[PDB]
């Protein structure tokens, strides 16, 4: 009578609750692996506000002719 | 064992009546190994001092209330009557003991008793019933094994799918489930085993 | 597999260690401190010379001898090199617990350096990272760094082998009577 | 007394990351195991008490009893559920 | 009312007792003692019809670092306790109370040092039960090592110095090694947790890998041959308290370590490679037991005796029978009772007494010892294997699994029976048989400590020789959890 | 800040005395703390790593360099801490550890050079902070001029570090005559698997390594370390190490190298080996410092490499600075003073510590086991990611070697801890003199956090996975 365990429903239903969990962090560090290694832009990855890769050089005798795509 | 039973000017007093006396390891030898050595009024003395071991000089609500300087001086004063009480108890082999009547206490052969050690009551009260409570607990969480479950459910089984067994008389229905379990099948692994079937 | 040139590798082998020991017998020329010449780096090198070419030989020729006798290309190869060099550089204590020990030790070692690949590099398309991991999707073929929640027991039973409770069907299904 | 008699769940019906659902298969893998062994241990029982009875006529008497424990001791015993959990006999 | 408030009176409690009166060894025992009865309330609470993990809690968690979590993202520590875990519990809390005071009246200085470092290994180990993933297990496996390096070089013997670097040296090169099993499982993975890793199959080749560094570690700290050379010197040379502990529970952390990291995963790189545990395991015994004839200290024979029992175990746990995983357990605590008993004879009694453990001094301790000639011949036939002691079921069971995987090895290592004989009775006749030595002056007999501590030891393993189907209904489940048969 | 803090400093230094430079130090500690308090919200621009390019493409920002950034000003706090308060009021200790008056511009400006090495994205600016940290490194070896061991460790320093230097200008240059740049964001897949490039590279990675004591060339940095001040050591062999590994860390210059991996491995066999005969302490610790650097060097092979790195250095930087600082605590018992510059030499001279000072010997057994990398301690979570990284990359012999040079480098820590809880005759009963509460209170919170800073992992990585991936 003075035996009071926990019945077995609960115990299952709390150590599923534990699992859930543990595998809820399993799939965020799969995840954060993944969004890491990832290519990034231009923007987040070097310069947010002048964004064009493309260099303007000098300009003290800038010959027509001298660009190019 | 007392609630409040400090008293500083003792304490306070006892410190240098117990720097005259000579040091606890060569009181009761005087450097010649003999307790004869020592005089018979330090001798009396120093019984007690030690028997003053042995009384409640502090309860609960003055070690959890008073303040450090007071702690350390019956801490180190204490010290000297443990060491004190249990030298002469080695080299002398008698303990003091203070008579009902007469206010004279000297060192005795009697040690039939009036003596405890201080770990009996932790575990003779706290640690051996509780090893007995978990044998307790042991026997009777026996009953909850797997064996006796078993048993009753496939007895339950058989009455189920044999519901005449139970019509028939009282002492006769066990016979009757064994031989049905000898018979048949009652487990359900194989139908478990769904993948299996090919 | 495909099969190694013992004697054109080793005599590659020779060469090597004979540079290496010249480098070094130099080094400790120049390094050292007594009077010393341009004589001294061949009579005063502590047999840094031979020992560049016999552990260059011995490593080299065991190598390619066994990948030959075994026919195969794996770690074992670079164990009995190791013992080889090792027998090598222990023939120089002029004792034998000493020659043995050096021979036995040195083959685990660079047979512990094959097993792991023969490589203090990574290989890095058979790494953990650029191999496919994690739960395989759709019964396809489990690779290594793949995980499974549930295996084929074909692939238990060849993998394992028959015996000592590994069946190639269940018990209870297999003495199931058939009712 | 409140005699438990919980349900049976399987292996091969289940989603593993269901986990109530694999430890049910797992503790209903067990238990039917160990009805398997107290079904033994009926037999076993019984031939021991034909046994005692008959005792010269036990070789006729309690052969088919015999052959059956002996039959049954090999298969009902406890194996343990790992082996069909992580192993799909259909492939 | 509050947590802090609560633990703040026990702090508050043991400040003061530290002020009034300079020891810490009662508050100590205190705490042994109330530790021991939660553990047997938590016993009385506990579902024996249930195979899942209870009693959980989490620590270090990410939204509570500091408390327990309630999160659906779990990324602390996880723990509670399975029937299996219990049992080791049960001993641990049996054994810290007596290890603390086996060792009441010889240390005279710097005691509370030694009282709360032989109090924290002991709360590790419990911990060390109480743990659900690789990580925690790992971190309160190695974090004995520093305690027992300190305990051991302050308060050990002659040789302490020696003992003290092996105690952490061969140990962390061991536990590295799983570490690197540990961090491949993790990686592989993603997850590290003792709860739905029987779900992860993993492939055969890199399972054959991991298994290597875990049993590379159970080797070191079995121990099993060729790497059992530490014990001895250790067991020896350390505190009484420390062989204790060691002997009783940090020698069976590794048989914990197989039946929870080890079979539940890797169950086929086990079943091919457990031909190999079964060499190892009959060398184990059979020369470790052969070196135990021809050894002069009396505390080192009995830590060459734990070396063979715990291989029959190994033998026990690694037999894929569910009779060989109960035989093992109960060898591991029959032996975590007997083991300590006769440590203390070895090393609190006579070391107390004459402060030598070279037998050739030692004869004759039956004419003005003989109480402790009855503690040695019990301990002894104990030791060795006689029924109605739990050695004697353990044994038995082991070597029944054993036969069952290997007929020819699990046979042979039945000689264990002869050789414990040989080498623990080799020593009780010497010791109880003949003239009282010359060298050695008469003391006091056993105290009423001793006494009292070789009691509990004796009863112990008498009630489960005689009734060991009581512990059955924590380990009805894990005797067919880590059973791998199609 | 720092530059103000230069030109504030170089002033008021001129227009004080020699009596006020402790209380200069004092001053500017304050000010470092200020600014780590008041500026730390900066970490706001690097959410979801969002990187910045500063002075055109000169200087590069993100949540790696901002936080090793934090870590130097930490570490600059906790050694100007040492130097601007005395340890005793003692005419010992006033003889000891005494200031010199330019030593905390020096400071200052060679934690300039450290973080515009770390923050350099152009090889311009990677020589001319390289540059601006030996030369103020150099002086601050030979700032003490009294020492004829201090002023020869300058010169040699002066000389080998030139050498370096000629060869990464050698690599810079080599690397713009290839390509015409001095810029490694102008490398790309493409790029590298197009021109073999190898050869530049590895002579920039070791012309940069070679300067941090990298085997085989570790024994002119480890005598250095030997013959300096002990307060002068515990920065010169801490904060280049930082700068230079952060920047090979950030710049992926040795992805699969077989020469770093060579070269990693014989700095963990020697750092782990050499240290094993050490009868002195700054040596033993040299060859710590010289393992570590290896189990750094490792992580130069990755790709994916901040968060092992950034833990392992931390780490190593609090039990740097706690050792050391254990060590210069320990002077008041040590029976013999050797030096005016290195009070304490052999470890011998901590034999008996325990009965002097036990909870000092607590911190040492902590800290002692950290470096061994004993659980729950924080050198374990350390090694555990390094070894995760390297493992998850395939380096399966260098791991083994990790582990072996784990386990031959206790023995030289042990040495330590052995000798410290030995008894000893003649101990300490009573002294009048306490030492400082402003440096006990720091070495008890970095023996804090190397004992309980397991607790925050879980959040630790939370904010990793925010501001770095
Ligand atoms: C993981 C899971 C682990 C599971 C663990 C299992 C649970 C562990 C349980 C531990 C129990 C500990 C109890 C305890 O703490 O007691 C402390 C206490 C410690 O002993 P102590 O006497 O105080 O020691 C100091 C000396 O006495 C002081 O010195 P001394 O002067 O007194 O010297 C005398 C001493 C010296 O003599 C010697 O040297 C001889 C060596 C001693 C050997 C003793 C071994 C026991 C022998 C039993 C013999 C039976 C054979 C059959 O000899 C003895 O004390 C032995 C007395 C012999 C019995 C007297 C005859 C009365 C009848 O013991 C007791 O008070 C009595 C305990 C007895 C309990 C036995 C259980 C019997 C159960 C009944 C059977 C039928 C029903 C069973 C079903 C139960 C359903 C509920
Ligand atoms: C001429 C024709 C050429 C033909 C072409 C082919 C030639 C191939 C040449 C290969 C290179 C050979 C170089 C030989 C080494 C340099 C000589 C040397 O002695 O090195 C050690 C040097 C001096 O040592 P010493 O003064 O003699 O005193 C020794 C007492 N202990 O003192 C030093 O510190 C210098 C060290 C230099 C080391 C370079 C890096 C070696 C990397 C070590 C590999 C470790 C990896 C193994 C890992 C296993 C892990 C268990
Ligand atoms: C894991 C980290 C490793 C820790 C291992 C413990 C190392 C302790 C070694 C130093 C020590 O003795 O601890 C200090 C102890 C007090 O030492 P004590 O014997 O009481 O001497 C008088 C103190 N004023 O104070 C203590 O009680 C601390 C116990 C730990
Ligand atoms: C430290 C001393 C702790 C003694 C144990 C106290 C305890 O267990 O109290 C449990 C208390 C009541 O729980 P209970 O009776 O079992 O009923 C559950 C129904 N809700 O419930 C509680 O108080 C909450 C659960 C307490 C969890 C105790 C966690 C102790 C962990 C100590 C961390 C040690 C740190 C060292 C590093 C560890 C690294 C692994
Ligand atoms: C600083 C002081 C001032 C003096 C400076 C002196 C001039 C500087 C010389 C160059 C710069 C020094 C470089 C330092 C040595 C380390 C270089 C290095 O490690 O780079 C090697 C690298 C390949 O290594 P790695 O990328 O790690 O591995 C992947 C392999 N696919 O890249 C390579 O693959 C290298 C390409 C191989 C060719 C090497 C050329 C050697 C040719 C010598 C032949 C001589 C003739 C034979 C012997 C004559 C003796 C008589
Ligand atoms: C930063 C001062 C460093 C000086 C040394 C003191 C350590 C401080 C650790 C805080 C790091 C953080 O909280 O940040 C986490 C960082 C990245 O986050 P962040 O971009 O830097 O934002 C932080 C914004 N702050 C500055 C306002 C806080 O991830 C890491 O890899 C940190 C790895 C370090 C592991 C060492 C843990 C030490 C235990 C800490 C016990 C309180
Ligand atoms: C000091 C004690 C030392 C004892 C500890 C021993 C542990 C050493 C690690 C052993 C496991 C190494 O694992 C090993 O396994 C696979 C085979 O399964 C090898 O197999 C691989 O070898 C390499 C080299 O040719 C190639 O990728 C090859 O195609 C194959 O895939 C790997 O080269 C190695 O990674
Ligand atoms: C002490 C224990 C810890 C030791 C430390 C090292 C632990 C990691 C073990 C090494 C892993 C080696 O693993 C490596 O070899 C296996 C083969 O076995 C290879 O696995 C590949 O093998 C090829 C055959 O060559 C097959 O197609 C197979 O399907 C798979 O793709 C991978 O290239 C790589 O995964
Ligand atoms: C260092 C000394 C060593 C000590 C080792 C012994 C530790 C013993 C701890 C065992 C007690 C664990 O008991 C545990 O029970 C439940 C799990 O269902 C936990 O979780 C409980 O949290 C509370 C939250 O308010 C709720 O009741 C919730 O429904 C849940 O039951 C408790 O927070 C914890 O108390």
């Amino acid at each position: 009578t003075f035996f009071h365990p926990k019945s077995r429903e609960d115990i299952l239903n709390e150590e599923a609750k534990i699992v859930q969990a543990l595998n809820n962090q399993r799939e965020l560090t799969i995840k954060m692996h993944e969004l890491k290694r990832e290519e990034k832009d231009y923007a987040h990855s070097y310069s947010p506000l002048f964004s064009d890769p493309v260099p303007q050089g000098g300009s003290i005798g800038k010959a027509p002719g001298s660009s190019r795509e | 064992f007392a609630l409040r039973a400090y008293n500083e000017e003792k304490e306070l007093a006892l410190k240098q009546r117990l720097s005259q006396l000579p040091p606890p390891g060569k009181a009761f030898v005087t450097a010649e190994g003999e307790p004869r050595p020592a005089k018979e009024a330090e001798l009396a003395e120093l019984a007690e001092i030690a028997a003053l071991y042995k009384t409640d000089r502090v309860g609960i609500l003055d070690i959890l209330l008073l303040g450090n300087k007071h702690a350390r001086l019956y801490r180190d004063n204490t010290a000297l009557l443990k060491d004190y009480y249990y030298n002469g108890r080695r080299i002398l082999d008698k303990i003091p003991v203070k008579d009902k009547q007469t206010g004279k206490v000297t060192w005795e052969i009697k040690r039939e008793g009036a003596e405890k050690e201080d770990w009996v009551n932790q575990m003779y009260f706290l640690y051996a019933p509780s090893l007995i409570l978990l044998l307790i607990v042991m026997v009777y969480k026996s009953r909850e094994d797997i064996t006796f479950w078993a048993k009753k459910e496939l007895d339950q089984r058989v009455l189920d799918k044999h519901p005449e067994i139970n019509d028939a008389p009282e002492n006769e229905r066990d016979a009757l489930i064994v031989e049905r379990i000898i018979a048949g099948d009652y487990d359900k692994l194989a139908s478990l085993q769904k993948k299996a079937t090919p | 597999f495909h099969p190694y040139n013992t004697l054109g590798l080793a005599t590659q082998s020779a060469m090597v260690g004979l540079g290496a020991g010249v480098v070094a017998a130099a080094a400790r020329n120049s390094l050292a401190t007594g009077p010393r010449n341009i004589l001294t780096t061949f009579s005063k090198s502590g047999g840094v010379v031979t020992i560049f070419t016999g552990a260059s030989i011995a490593y080299v020729f065991t190598y390619c001898s066994a990948a030959n006798l075994r026919e195969r290309k794996d770690g074992w190869n670079h164990m009995w090199a190791g013992a080889a060099t090792g027998a090598v550089l222990g023939a120089r204590t002029k004792l034998v617990p000493a020659f043995i020990g050096w021979t036995v030790l040195c083959g685990a070692a660079c047979g512990l350096f094959g097993w792991t690949g023969a490589r203090f590099n990574a290989d890095r398309k058979a790494s953990l990272e650029q191999s496919p991991k994690g739960f395989v999707q759709e019964d396809a073929h489990q690779t290594f760094w793949e995980v499974v929640h549930r295996r084929p027991l074909s692939l238990t039973v060849e993998q394992l082998g028959e015996g000592r409770g590994i069946n190639a069907v269940p018990i209870a299904t297999a003495t199931e009577a058939p009712n | 007394s409140e005699h438990q008699r919980p349900e049976l769940v399987s292996f091969d019906d289940i989603n593993y990351n269901d986990h109530k659902k694999v430890r049910e298969a797992q503790e209903s893998y067990t238990r039917e195991q160990f009805i398997r062994l107290e079904a033994l241990k009926t037999v076993r029982k019984a031939l021991e008490k034909c046994y005692e009875e008959s005792g010269p006529n036990h070789f006729e008497d309690c052969k088919n009893l015999a052959e059956q424990y002996l039959d049954m001791l090999p298969t009902h015993r406890l194996q343990g559920y790992l082996g069909y959990q992580r192993n799909d006999p259909s492939k | 009312m509050f947590l802090t408030s609560i633990l703040l009176s026990s702090l508050y409690l043991f400040n003061r007792i530290l002020a009034w009166q300079g020891n810490v060894k009662h508050f100590y025992l205190f705490a042994s003692n109330l530790l021991l009865l939660f553990i047997v309330v938590l016993y009385i609470n506990f579902n024996t019809f249930s195979n899942s993990f209870q009693f959980n809690f989490e620590l270090f968690n990410s939204l509570n670092p500091f408390g327990l979590s309630n999160s659906d993202i779990s990324n602390g520590l996880l723990f509670g306790i399975d029937g299996l875990s219990l049992t080791f519990i049960l001993l641990t809390v049996l054994l810290i109370p007596l290890t603390l005071l086996g060792n009441w009246y010889n240390i005279n200085f710097n005691s509370n040092l030694y009282y709360t470092l032989v109090l924290a290994i002991g709360l590790v180990i419990l911990l060390n039960f109480w743990a659900l993933d690789y990580i925690s297990f790992y971190i309160l496996f190695e974090a004995t090592l520093p305690l027992l390096f300190i305990l051991i070089h302050i308060y050990g013997s002659s040789d302490s110095e020696r003992a003290s670097f092996y105690v952490l040296m061969f140990t962390l090169s061991g536990s590295l090694f799983m570490l690197l099993s540990i961090v491949v499982i993790s990686i592989v993975l993603n997850t590290t947790n003792f709860i739905n890793h029987n779900l992860f199959v993993l492939s055969l080749d890199l399972q054959t890998i991991i298994w290597l560094g875990l049993f590379i570690a159970i080797m070191v700290k079995t121990p099993l041959f060729p790497i059992h050379v530490w014990l001895p010197v250790v067991h020896s040379e350390s505190p009484l308290a420390g062989s204790m502990i060691l002997a009783g529970l940090i020698l069976k952390l590794a048989l914990y370590a197989i039946l929870r990291l080890l079979l539940p995963l890797l169950c086929e790189a086990q079943i091919l490679y457990t031909p190999m545990i079964y060499i190892i395991s009959l060398l184990t015994i059979i020369l470790t037991s052969l070196a135990t004839l021809r050894q002069i200290d009396l505390k080192v024979i009995i830590a060459y005796s734990s070396i063979s029992h715990m291989g029959i175990a190994i033998l026990g746990v690694c037999s894929n029978t569910s009779l060989g995983i109960y035989g093992s357990i109960v060898l591991g605590v029959a032996h975590g009772f007997v083991s300590p008993a006769l440590f203390l004879i070895v090393g609190g009694i006579l070391y107390d007494r004459y402060h030598i453990r070279i037998v050739n001094y030692y004869k004759g301790l039956t004419t003005y010892m003989p109480q402790l000639a009855t503690y040695i011949i019990i301990l002894s036939f104990a030791n060795i294997g006689t029924p109605l002691t739990g050695n004697f079921t353990g044994e038995f069971l082991s070597l029944q699994g054993g036969f069952i995987r290997n007929p020819i090895i699990g046979g042979i290592s039945c000689i264990s029976v002869l050789l414990a004989a040989i080498y623990q009775l080799k020593l009780t006749n010497k010791l109880t048989g003949g003239i009282s030595s010359i060298y050695m002056h008469r003391t006091n007999d056993v105290t009423i400590r001793e006494k009292f501590i070789m009691n509990i030891l004796i009863i112990s393993t008498l009630i489960i020789g005689i009734c060991p189907q009581i512990m059955y209904n924590l380990l009805y489940w894990t005797v067919n959890n880590y059973i791998y048969i199609i | 800040m720092l530059i103000l803090a230069i030109i504030s400093l170089i002033t008021f230094v001129s227009m004080s005395k020699l009596s006020d430079n402790r209380a200069i130090i004092r001053l500017i500690n304050i000010y470092l703390i200020l600014v780590l308090v008041l500026d730390s919200f900066l970490y706001l621009l690097f959410l979801n790593n969002q990187t910045y390019t500063v002075m055109g493409e000169l200087l590069i920002f993100n949540s790696f360099t901002f936080y090793i950034d934090m870590l130097i000003y930490f570490i600059m706090i906790v050694i100007s801490s040492l130097y601007g308060y005395n340890l005793y009021n003692n005419n010992l200790y006033k003889t000891l550890f005494e200031p010199k008056k330019e030593l905390i511009i020096l400071f200052l400006i060679n934690i300039l050079g450290a973080l515009l090495i770390v923050h350099s994205n152009d090889f311009i600016t990677l020589f001319v902070a390289i540059e601006l940290q030996s030369y103020s490194i150099y002086l601050i070896t030979a700032i003490y001029n009294s020492s004829y061991k201090a002023s020869k460790a300058s010169m040699l320093y002066f000389f080998m570090g030139g050498i370096l230097s000629i060869l990464i200008a050698y690599s810079i240059n080599t690397y713009y005559s290839v390509l015409n740049s001095y810029t490694l964001h102008s490398l790309d897949s493409l790029i590298i698997n197009t021109l073999d490039l190898n050869l530049i590279l590895i002579a920039l990675s070791l012309g940069l390594l070679f300067k941090i004591g990298i085997a085989p060339l570790h024994k002119w940095l480890i005598s250095i370390y030997e013959n300096t001040p002990i307060l002068i050591t515990i920065y010169i062999s801490l904060i280049p190490k930082i700068s230079i590994l952060s920047y090979l860390v950030l710049s992926n210059i040795s992805i699969n190298s077989l020469v770093i991996s060579i070269l990693a491995i014989l700095t963990l066999l020697v750092g782990s080996v050499g240290g094993l005969l050490q009868i002195k302490i700054k040596r033993l610790l040299a060859f710590s410092g010289l393992t570590n650097a290896g189990y750094m060097m490792l992580l130069l092979l990755l790709n994916n490499n901040e968060f092992s790195y950034l833990y392992y250095i931390t780490q190593y930087s609090i039990s740097h600075l706690a050792i050391f600082m254990i060590i210069i605590f320990s002077i008041y018992y040590i029976n013999y003073i050797n030096n005016q510059y290195n009070p304490i030499i052999y470890v011998n001279q901590l034999k008996g510590l325990i009965h002097d000072n036990a909870y000092l010997v607590l911190s040492m057994a902590i800290v002692v086991f950290s470096f061994i990398g004993i659980p729950p301690l924080l050198g374990f979570f350390g090694k555990l990611n390094i070894l995760m990284s390297i493992l998850n990359n395939g380096y399966y012999f260098i791991s083994i070697v990790l582990i072996v040079a784990s386990l031959i480098s206790a023995l030289y820590y042990l040495y330590l801890l052995n000798v410290s809880i030995q008894d000893k005759n003649n101990i300490l009963i009573n002294s009048n003199e306490t030492v400082s509460s402003v440096l006990s209170y720091i070495l008890s919170s970095l023996i804090i956090l190397i004992t309980f800073g397991f607790i925050y992992n879980s959040l630790i990585i939370d904010i990793f996975n925010v501001y770095f991936n």
